[PDB]
Formats: structure tokens, C-alpha cells, sequence
């Protein structure tokens, strides 16, 4: 059954229009990178031998093109995530005391008391995902990806939008969400005057993500 | 700078050469000139020799058309990004952030490079901030007040309504901001005058 | 492979012990029933990090997937020229988690990746000899978020930058029957 | 000579499905450099590309070879029927919403957003005035009041 049977009342002279509103978190997954993986076709193919070899020289290089394109490989596995994640100069820090009008991001970004620099999600991600071969390691660490995430983080809860297409200008959060809901249509004084359920849903709905992952495998 | 077009017409002519190379490869055959098997050897034998080269050189060549089959895509993506570009810095002004440049988007020229094309993205970047205080509303007549296109700036003693990306303080009035509510709902909300442009003019006239 | 003693318990009778792979990782003594670990033995690439030749001609090896150890048995120090002796032995020889790096000085500072190593290190070379570090990862900074702060631009830069996209290839084509046959 | 063919063949195709999967990869990555460019660096007007809904805020997390988004929307709730009207017809002229839409509980008429009900009271701040009423089908009679 593709889904509900619904049907709109639609008319000539009739509209519906929303009287409250629910603020949504929802997650995204994207796969990034790859093993980089890089195999030595000798001693895959021949090994010990060294008859083989001499035999395996009339292939031509076959074992240049294997390797040749094998390292291409791990060399873009890491040109993706330098661009998924290297797209801050500077790295921008949450300020010392977390007091953001009343949107708790506590759930989202670093705690110190873990030992990697890695939020509740992040550590729920990571516990949750379980002869000539060599698998290289990554150029960028797991606390090096943290720290870029840490500093986007901080860049956007800090200063909006305004530090990725220029100088990082500090705004007040409870604004800068009213500037967002300017942009969707929705004058800002509805934020204003209902900053404390709209943080609230936001704060639970921050929640809820960690036990909509834990629970759900797939 | 043109490290990408150069990356591809390299990659292009290496492997068009490794090809040709392998043509110069026995595959375990006793020469690799097909006429020298043949002028050496009896049919019988000179078959299963110029069989084996054969074998070696179709794998060879099938391998080079996998490995362009495989760049064509690549290209193929880039191009259509290009394309894409084109279409929305070229032809018009992009709200894509990092789309067109790192940037407010103004505008884009394109120009053309062998095997590719270069854009130059020209974009608008805020220069000198100054920090001031600001507040989300204003309280006028027990009524709630907020900007209609601005942020409500203080020089430290005058309040003052200023666009967002670029300092343009004006005197906060009826006309440049909106009531709704009182002044008590408002979280943050400060105290100053709402200059009404008529009652001046009243008093005059 | 390299025999050590294993902790494993095979069975009484059971004389061999594989992996997923179908491969030996345990092996029992034929005479004292002693039943020991098969550890491949070492083997990896070797890179050499070195700035252009235009700009100078010192140079600083990699080996990876070596503790530092074996390199000077794994090399072959004394068959090769001396100049490769060099790089088998010295005083900077730094571990990292790619490998051994014989030829780079380690040092306890961080720059902008210059020539990718791994595991976060990167090398590169200034006052003069090479040197390997852990990269950080542009300047540091904290906003100055308060609650009734703004920063608001007065002066602005008209900025134009260069993208390059590639947008087609040689359309190359080849003939296989006169490729493998030519006139035969 | 067939132990060697046959497993240089292994090797090939190993190779091969290898770059196929990474270029199914390096697509991924784009994708995801842009979501975290339009998502994270800004407010994206395209619809359902941040979350379904209207795209507010975004938050990257990382992951083993990868990248979370938790996506921030604002989804209208709440809805009610109401009455509309292309237009109001006050003294023989058009008038229309300039930022709204006008919508009638049944007795007075008021301009309200597309997406959230706030009604006012329609004022000659809140529309704007075209022509005569003798063009708009369906425009209705109505007071424009002026506060002057």
C-alpha cells in the first residue's frame, strides 16, 4: 500500500493556515572515505619465487598500472574529507560559559571529561560502528575530524552563517535563530515571544536523535 | 594553478603510452613481433605462440578502455558541475554558500582553458567590524518593537537601527521598524524612543 | 615467518591453526607438542620525502608498516653503497604511526601540512634540514559571544577567485584489430 | 604461466571494482562537502536537500569514514480552515496584501502570514492598492483603515 489515502479540501475561497509550529532534528548520514588499501602485485602474484618474477617481466606493467591506480585511490580518500571538513581557516572555540538563551548544545559538542574531544553522538557513533597488503592510515587522525567538527560547531552557534563567507562576527543565538526564521517566511518577533518552548522542543528533539540511533541498527 | 586540466591530459597520455608499451611485451611468447613468429616458425607452432601474444594484448587493451571508461565518468561529472556553474554564478546570482567563491555571490565571467573552462568568481567580503550592543526588541508605549529590515545597534549611548552586513546607523522610527505585542514577553527587550516622523510635523503645522 | 610462542590453546591432537583467510597463524611443534605464533615477516614501501631538487637535494625515508627495529637487517645495509647507509641508521629515527622515518628531525611545534606523511604528521623543511611534526589545523580563535553582542562590518572587499573545472578529454580512439594485428 | 594468469586476474578485477566503488564514493563526499557548505555554512532555500521541512540550522558530527548532519527545520503545525480573498475593495480600488494573505474568522477581515496565523487589522500599511475592483475575481468588500 504506497501510503495513507488522503484527500485535501480544496475550494475556490479557502485557505488553512498553521497557528503553531514544531521544530524538527533529523539525521543525515553520508559516507566520506574508504580504506586506502595498497596491494604489491609481485608479491601478491609471485611472492617468495623469484622465477616468477623474472616470468611476470614479460606482462609487461601491469604491476605499474594496478599500483599506479590503487594510489590513486588512497590519495583521493583523502582529498574527500579534506574538502568535506577543512572548510574553515581558522578554528573558532565555544565560548567558556555555555549560556545560549536557553538552546542547550550540550548533547553536540566536545565534553573534556572524554579522553578523544568527541560529543555524546559522536561517541555513540563510533561504539556503535563494529601478503602484500597494507592498509595505509588516514592523514587526517579521528581527533583532527573532531576538532574540524568542533570548530564548524562553534562557528555557526557563535557568529551564524557570517564566518563561512567571511569574518566571524559574533551575534546573539536567540537572533540569529530570529535572522533564520526571517528567512523561512516568518517574522522574528514569533521567536521572541516564544523563545523559551521553541528551545525547549529543541532541546528534547537534540535528545531524542542519540536514542533513535542507539536503538535503530540499520 | 591549472593543476586539474594538467592532472587529465597527463593521465591521458600516460596509459595511452603504457598501451603502447605492452605492445613491445612477449606475454610469455618467444618474440613480440608478430611477423618475426611467423618467419621463424612453422604454422603449428608459430599458432600457439601468436596465440598467447594475442591473448596478452587484448587484455591490455581492454584494460585501457575500462580505465578511460572510468575517467570519461569522471569527467563527465565535472563538466556537468561546470555546466551547472555556469548556469547559476554565470547566468545569474547564486545564495549557494561556497557555491560561486567563499562569499556573498555577486557575479561570475567564465573563460576557457584547454580541455576545461576557469571562472572567476567575484564576491562581496565584509572588511572592518566595530562590536556593539544590541537588543532584540525596543519598548516604546508598552508595546514591543522590532526592526523591519535591520538589528537595533547601540554607539553606546544612542540606540540605532543598522542594516546587517553593513553599518548604516538611522534614527529609529515608526517607519523602519514594526509593533506587535508589549514589552513584556520579550526577553532582552531595552528601553528607547520610537520617533514618529508626523507628531513633530504636527506641532508645526 | 617469525615464530614466537602463542598463548592460544589448540586442541590435544589439532596440529595447525588458521585465520579467516585460511592462512597459518599457529603452528605445533612435531616433537614437543610447543605450539607457537607464524608472523609474517616485516615488508612495506619505502618513500623518500624530499623538497624539489630545485630547491635542495637532501632527502629522508619512510618505511611503512615497520617498528623501527629491523630496518637495518630488512635493508640490506651492508650490500648496498654507502650513501644508502645513511638512511638505514643516524640519530633521527622517528616512530610514527605510518611507519619508521629515518632522516627527519621530530620536533615539538605544528604548521600547515607541507608533504603528507600520515596518522596526522607531515614533513617538511626549514632551518636547514628536514624536519616532521603533527599539523595543526589553521589558528586557533574564540568569538567573543556574549548576549547582547554583535559585530557589524563598516568597510567591505570586492574579491574575485579562480575556479578551474575540467570539462572534457581527448577523444582518442583506437583500432583494436590493427593495434594487436597490424598488417599480419 | 596459469597461476600467474589467473591471479593477475583476481587482482584486475579486484582493482577494477575497487575504482568503481571509490568513484561512488568521491560522489558521496561532494554531496556531502556541499550539504555541509549549503547546510552548515548557511540557510539553504532548496527544498528537502537540509531535512524535510524548511531548513533552519544544521550540526556536522563526524563518524568512521564519514559525517552526521543533524538537521534543524521549522514544520507548521496546527492548521485551521479559513476564508480568503484575492483581494479588498474599500473606495472602488484593489487592494493586496503586501507581505500576507487575507483571511476572515466571519466577521472582520485580516492580513495574516503564509505561515503562521497572526492576524491583523488590514491598514493601508498592510496592502497596497491597484487599479479598480471591476478586474479581481473573487475580491471582496472590506474596510481599509488608516491610521492617519
Amino acid at each position: 500500500s504506497l501510503g495513507a489515502e488522503n484527500s485535501v479540501a480544496y475550494s475556490n475561497n479557502s485557505i488553512a493556515i498553521p497557528t503553531n509550529f514544531t521544530i524538527s532534528v533529523t539525521t543525515e548520514i553520508l559516507p566520506v572515505s574508504m580504506t586506502k588499501t595498497s596491494v604489491d602485485c609481485t608479491m601478491y602474484i609471485c611472492g617468495d619465487s623469484t622465477e616468477c618474477s623474472n616470468l611476470l617481466l614479460q606482462y609487461g606493467s601491469f604491476c605499474t598500472q594496478l599500483n599506479r591506480a590503487l594510489t590513486g585511490i588512497a590519495v583521493e580518500q583523502d582529498k574527500n574529507t579534506q574538502e568535506v571538513f577543512a572548510q574553515v581557516k581558522q578554528i573558532y572555540k565555544t565560548p567558556p560559559i555555555k549560556d545560549f538563551g536557553g538552546f542547550n548544545f550540550s548533547q553536540i559538542l566536545p565534553d573534556p571529561s572524554k579522553p578523544s574531544k568527541r560529543s555524546p553522538i559522536e561517541d555513540l557513533l563510533f561504539n556503535k560502528v563494529t601478503n602484500g597488503l597494507t592498509v595505509l592510515p588516514p592523514l587526517l587522525t579521528d581527533e583532527m575530524i573532531a576538532q574540524y567538527t568542533s570548530a564548524l560547531l562553534a562557528g555557526t552557534i557563535t557568529s551564524g552563517w557570517t564566518f563561512g563567507a567571511g569574518p566571524a562576527l559574533q551575534i546573539p543565538f536567540p537572533m540569529q535563530m530570529a535572522y533564520r526564521f526571517n528567512g523561512i517566511g516568518v517574522t522574528q518577533n514569533v521567536l521572541y515571544e516564544n523563545q523559551k518552548l521553541i528551545a525547549n522542543q529543541f532541546n528534547s528533539a537534540i535528545g531524542k536523535i542519540q536514542d533513535s540511533l542507539s536503538s535503530t541498527p540499520s | 594553478a591549472l593543476g586539474k586540466l594538467q592532472d587529465v591530459v597527463n593521465q591521458n597520455a600516460q596509459a595511452l603510452n603504457t598501451l603502447v608499451k605492452q605492445l613491445s611485451s612477449n606475454f610469455g611468447a618467444i618474440s613480440s613481433v608478430l611477423n618475426d613468429i611467423l618467419s621463424r616458425l612453422d604454422p603449428p607452432e608459430a599458432e600457439v605462440q601468436i596465440d598467447r601474444l594475442i591473448t596478452g594484448r587484448l587484455q591490455s587493451l581492454q584494460t585501457y578502455v575500462t580505465q578511460q571508461l572510468i575517467r570519461a565518468a569522471e569527467i563527465r561529472a565535472s563538466a556537468n558541475l561546470a555546466a551547472t556553474k555556469m548556469s547559476e554564478c554565470v547566468l545569474g546570482q547564486s545564495k549557494r554558500v561556497d557555491f560561486c567563491g567563499k562569499g556573498y555571490h555577486l557575479m561570475s565571467f567564465p573563460q576557457s582553458a584547454p580541455h576545461g573552462v576557469v571562472f572567476l568568481h567575484v564576491t562581496y567580503v565584509p572588511a572592518q567590524e566595530k562590536n556593539f550592543t544590541t537588543a532584540p526588541a525596543i519598548c516604546h508605549d508598552g508595546k514591543a518593537h522590532f526592526p523591519r529590515e535591520g538589528v537595533f545597534v547601540s554607539n553606546g549611548t544612542h540606540w540605532f537601527v543598522t542594516q546587517r552586513n553593513f553599518y548604516e546607523p538611522q534614527i529609529i522610527t515608526t517607519d523602519n521598524t514594526f509593533v506587535s505585542g508589549n514589552c513584556d514577553v520579550v526577553i532582552g527587550i531595552v528601553n528607547n524612543t520610537v520617533y514618529d516622523p508626523l507628531q513633530p510635523e504636527l506641532d508645526s503645522f | 615467518g617469525v615464530l614466537t610462542e602463542s598463548n592460544k590453546k589448540f586442541l590435544p591432537f589439532q596440529q595447525f591453526g588458521r585465520d579467516i583467510a585460511d592462512t597459518t597463524d599457529a603452528v605445533r611443534d612435531p616433537q614437543t607438542l610447543e605450539i607457537l605464533d607464524i608472523t609474517p615477516c616485516s615488508f612495506g614501501g619505502v618513500s623518500v620525502i624530499t623538497p624539489g631538487t630545485n630547491t635542495s637535494n637532501q632527502v629522508a625515508v619512510l618505511y611503512q608498516d615497520v617498528n623501527c627495529t629491523e630496518v637495518p637487517v630488512a635493508i640490506h645495509a651492508d650490500q648496498l653503497t654507502p650513501t644508502w647507509r645513511v638512511y638505514s641508521t643516524g640519530s633521527n629515527v622517528f616512530q610514527t604511526r605510518a611507519g619508521c622515518l629515518i632522516g627527519a628531525e621530530h620536533v615539538n611545534n605544528s604548521y600547515e601540512c607541507d608533504i603528507p606523511i600520515g596518522a596526522g604528521i607531515c614533513a617538511s623543511y626549514q632551518t636547514q634540514s628536514i624536519i616532521a611534526y603533527t599539523m595543526s589545523l589553521g589558528a586557533e580563535n574564540s568569538v567573543a559571544y556574549s548576549n547582547n553582542s554583535i559585530a557589524i562590518p563598516t568597510n567591505f572587499t570586492i574579491s574575485v577567485t579562480t575556479e578551474i573545472l575540467p570539462v572534457s578529454m581527448t577523444k582518442t580512439s583506437v583500432d583494436c584489430t590493427m593495434y594487436i594485428c597490424g598488417d599480419s
